[PDB]
RNA sequence: GUUACUCCAAAGGGUGUCCCUGGCCUUAGACAGCGG
RNA sequence: GGUGCCCUAAGGUCGGCUCAGGCGGGUCUCCGCCGUAGAGUGCAAGGGCAAAAGCCGGCCUGACUGGACCCGUAACA
RNA sequence: GGUACGGCGGCCAUAGCGGCGGGGCCACACCCGGUCUCGUUUCGACCCCGGAAGUUAAGCCCGCCAGCGUUCCCGGGUGUACUGCCCUCCGAGAGGGGGCGGGAAACCGGGAACGCCGCCGGCCA
């Protein structure tokens, strides 16, 4: 810094994490937040509350523990979140992407598509949904030719009749 | 030369902010809760002009006494009447 | 003091320079208060609309007037930028003036309407390179800035433009 | 022009803001430094006001030219340094009559405000010059609307005034 | 001077007198007178 | 010291981006950098404001209807 | 139980600027390319899409440093400046004084201080 009268943001604001603008439009609904956070390889589902000592972890969910980066992953996330959460007892939610910008086509709603599909309610419309020509892999099947749904709908069988 | 009372007049230390504060107070006071019968502070933050009282009452402390919307009703004591105010709680401050 | 890019290489290319962008522009400015002909040059030149840039304040000589376009700018990067380079070091004359360098690894033609490799041009042609890991003083995510031992300066600068093609004075 | 117990008192709020006075005026006095500027002198001369002043510019400037004149003519430039520390930024008002109807002055003039046992000059001198540097400070403070003290300062900023007084 | 306040003079000065302080002198000091 | 107005946007929201000034290059609008806001805000002063309340855009007309309660002008009264 | 890993946060400079030494299975990054989901008043540079050939250089992580800025303590400055109540105290007056109670700011010297606290994981066994 450089003397009095300079003011030093917030530390998350500071990192480059957290928009308190768009969390304060958040928590003014006291329901319960579904944060979706993605990367380079990998892809991240929690279920949160607010706390005022800090923000309380319910569920949450990764692309490890389930194969045990891309649209395919981010559905079957979703799903696994959402037979966990409705499992917990918790039926009802609303979305939390944080810094990424919306784009219609993206794992993120892939995401939201999956928590729905295993049953969760959460508000939303139905065109930034992926198309499932994108959703099942027919994206990648055809780039082939200048990962199989094979594999794709027998996961979706293991993890369906695993949290029926 | 007479000069009305109006909002703004005289505020130019008691709704001036230091200039370390300078923007978003943190989020644990637009979501503070109370109860009825709480006492709380009456304490202006400038940056939010929502539910903001008269600042001729900045420094005061009331009872609360009920909720209409996200804004809470408050009773202070002016001399030997009562008066009663709608204030959203992130220009308030619990007791002790 | 060739050293330098000799430690570049041999760390490991992490620390390796290169080109990030080429630009070429319209400098002295001739359009005034219209939009010129030369608009249709530079697309005849590379292949790729020019851009362009409308007035400021009102002026007394270059653009007298706000809201008015005067200018032309383009961009090149990839290979476009490193083929379209290898002619116009040809066409300037060799050993290079630091003196019209950056401080920091940069440059920027200060000749005029030099005609090279096959009639107005008054024109002003610069560069900027950087090392691989810019990104992230770009980027949202985590946005900051860049430190000064990942930074470059004229020498190493220098020494990457007298790799290829031109010596230097 | 008007006697100067008129403004002599402190009683009275400040008036300095020339970007809100209308028609304020313009300093007279314009040097506040006389004599070898670099320097490395021995003794320094201070007058200390006795009790809180308002000094105005015609004094100070009358102050100047007399003792500068004398320094001039009994020790010469190369071995004193004289200074006035005190700026005028006071202004001083006047009434234009109408009578009192709409009373509030008009501005005249301008005055440095000083404290009690506050510095108003000082003369630098080597040893060899004491007896003028206090003949100086004689003239100065004859021309004062209050009293005043001088002291006899060191280097270290101490005082000396006793033991230099007993010997010379 | 013999005035709590109501109703009462200064800057500048004083071998007038009573006191504090610090240097230099002193068994020949500081004035006088006798001469160099 | 100012007002007796102006604005279909200078009004609502959504998204993206950052200012004045200077340094270093090129000639008489182009690249890079430092920059807590030293700019701007429809109009005075004060206050507020930086992933913005500023600039760039896209879609609209909450500048609506029917009604309650409370603060100020006008402290206490 | 272990980690020179991670996401969401609270207090919002004792956390900031700057400087240095070290580290990289799992993870975050920088990277290659982009037809399509998306678009750049012009460029997969920015943003979005699929992978990893390469490395730790940068960001991230561990450790330290008192050059600048901030905050707290110890002595001085100093019971100084200013002040509430009372006074048949001083003073020509301006303004000062006494008693009973409260009480700084600058500056000097010396210390500490280069962030603390929550919830949930992931992987090694």
């Amino acid at each position: 810094a450089h003397g009095p009268r300079y003011r030093v943001p917030f530390r998350r604001r500071r990192e480059g994490k957290t928009n308190y603008h768009k969390r304060l439009k958040l928590l003014k609904s006291k329901k319960p937040r579904l944060v979706v956070r993605k990367t380079l390889n990998h892809h991240i589902a929690q279920i949160v509350v607010y706390d005022p000592k800090g923000d309380k972890t319910l569920v949450s969910a990764h692309t490890m523990e389930l194969m045990r980066g891309n649209t395919p992953s981010a559905y079957l996330l979703g799903l696994l979140i959402g037979y966990k959460a409705k499992q917990a007892g918790i039926e009802e939610a609303i979305l939390d992407i944080g810094l990424h910008p919306p784009t219609r086509g993206s794992s993120i709603f892939a995401v939201l598509k999956g928590a729905v599909d295993a049953g969760l309610n959460v508000p939303h419309s139905e065109e930034i949904y992926p198309e499932d020509y994108r959703i099942n892999g027919e994206h990648i099947a055809n780039y082939a030719k200048a990962k199989l749904p094979e594999h794709f709908e027998e996961v979706k069988a293991k993890i369906i009749e695993k949290f029926e | 030369v007479k000069k009305a009372h109006s909002f703004r007049r005289k505020t130019r230390g008691k709704l001036s902010k230091h200039p370390r504060r300078r923007g978003l107070p943190p989020l644990t006071r637009f979501l503070q809760e109370f109860e009825v019968g709480q006492k709380v502070h009456i304490v202006i933050e400038p940056s939010y002009h929502k539910g903001m009282p008269d600042p001729r009452f900045h420094g005061r402390t009331g009872t609360v006494v009920g909720k209409r919307g996200d804004a809470y009703i408050v009773q202070i004591t002016d001399g030997g009447k009562v008066k009663t105010f709608f204030i959203h709680p992130v220009h308030l401050r619990p007791q002790k | 003091n060739r050293e330098a890019i000799l430690a570049d290489w041999e760390a490991h290319p992490m620390r390796k320079p290169r080109i990030a962008k080429v630009t070429i522009n319209i400098g002295v400015g001739e359009s005034g208060e219209r939009l010129t002909k030369a608009e249709t040059m530079l697309e005849q030149l590379v292949g790729q609309k020019p851009i362009r840039r409308r007035a400021k304040q009102t002026n007394r000589d270059f653009g007298i007037r706000r809201g008015e376009p005067i200018a032309v700018k383009v961009t090149l990067r990839g290979e476009k930028a490193y083929q379209m380079l290898d002619r116009l070091l040809e066409a300037v004359d060799r050993k290079l003036k630091a003196s019209n360098f950056d401080e920091h690894g940069n440059f920027c033609f200060g000749i005029q309407e030099h005609i090279n490799i096959p009639g107005i041009f008054g024109m002003d042609v610069c560069v900027t390179l950087e090392r691989p890991g810019f990104r992230v003083a770009k980027r949202k995510r985590q946005r900051r800035k860049i430190p000064t031992k990942h930074k470059l300066t004229k020498e190493e600068g220098i020494v990457f433009a007298m790799e290829e093609l031109k010596a230097k004075v | 022009l008007r006697p100067a117990k008129i403004d002599r008192d402190v009683d009275k709020p400040a008036y300095t803001r020339r970007e809100y006075i209308r028609g304020a005026p313009g300093p007279k006095i314009t040097i506040f430094d006389m004599g070898n500027l670099s320097a490395e002198f021995e003794y320094e001369v201070s007058l200390h006001a006795e009790q809180a002043m308002q000094i105005r510019q015609n004094a100070l400037e009358a102050i100047r030219i007399q003792v500068n004149r004398y320094l001039q003519k009994n020790v010469g430039r190369s071995n004193y340094h004289f200074k006035i520390r005190v700026y005028p930024f006071q202004v001083l008002r006047e009434n234009p009559m109408n009578g009192m109807r709409r009373p509030f002055g008009k501005p005249i003039g301008l005055a440095a405000r000083v404290r009690k046992d506050q510095k108003i000059l000082t003369v630098w001198v080597n040893g060899q010059h004491l007896k003028f540097a206090l003949g100086a400070m004689h003239r100065a403070k004859m021309k004062l609307p209050y009293s005043a003290y001088y002291r006899i300062y060191d280097k270290e900023g101490n005082d000396v005034t006793t033991k230099v007084l007993s010997t010379m």
